[PDB]
């Protein structure tokens, strides 16, 4: 329904238990070191096995 | 407290008093130890 101008998709792979740490405001060896979402982040987090 | 061999039973638990010392919480993030670590009242990273 609502559409956007620029769409950026960051593709990568992580360990199974590390998907819970991807989200705004999360803390951990993921958000802190390798990959981090802004606290104001607006988007969709996707994962599959 | 954390590294003790056997803790007290949850039925009767032992409350350890930590006072007059230096609490270094940076070792937790430098060397991964806790599997589940969360803070309800305060921030996990600001404890130091």
């Amino acid at each position: 329904d609502l559409c956007f101008t620029n769409v950026y998709a960051d593709s990568f792979v992580i360990r199974g238990d590390e998907v819970r740490q991807i989200a705004p405001g999360q803390t951990g060896k993921i958000a802190d070191y390798n990959y981090k979402l802004p606290d104001d982040f607006t988007g969709c987090v996707i994962a599959w096995n | 407290v954390f590294n003790a061999t056997r803790f007290a039973s949850v039925y009767a638990w032992n409350r350890k008093r930590i006072s007059n010392c230096v609490a270094d919480y940076s070792v937790l993030y430098n060397s991964a130890s806790f599997s589940t670590f969360k803070c309800y009242g305060v921030s996990p990273t600001k404890l130091n």
